[PDB]
């Protein structure tokens, strides 16, 4: 799917995927 | 010519917004820590309580 969250997060230095959260939602 | 009655539409009410966990979860917290609430989007609240 489409996957979003509005979380406070700390991200890396370089952020990615492999080959506190107040709202979500999926589409 | 007048309006011979009104009409209303509004879209499926769909999203619900969660009252039934926070009135069916089993483990109810003692007084001091329990849980919290947060909001998302379109229509819920309703009258069922
Ligand atoms: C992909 O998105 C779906 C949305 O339902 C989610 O269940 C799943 O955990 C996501 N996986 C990754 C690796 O983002
Ligand atoms: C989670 O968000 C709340 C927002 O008030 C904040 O108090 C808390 O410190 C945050 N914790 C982390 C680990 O992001
Ligand atoms: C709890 O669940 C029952 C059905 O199992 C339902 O009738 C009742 O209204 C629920 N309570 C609330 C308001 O969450």
């Amino acid at each position: 799917n489409v996957v979003i969250k509005v979380c406070e997060f700390q991200f890396c230095n370089d952020p990615f995927l492999g080959v506190n959260c107040t709202f979500e939602y999926v589409s | 010519v007048q309006p011979t009655e009104s009409i209303v539409r509004f879209p499926n009410i769909t999203n619900l917004c969660p009252f039934g966990e926070v009135f069916n979860a089993t483990r109810f917290a003692s007084v001091y820590a329990w849980n919290r609430k947060r909001i998302s989007n379109c229509v819920a609240d309703y009258s069922v309580l």
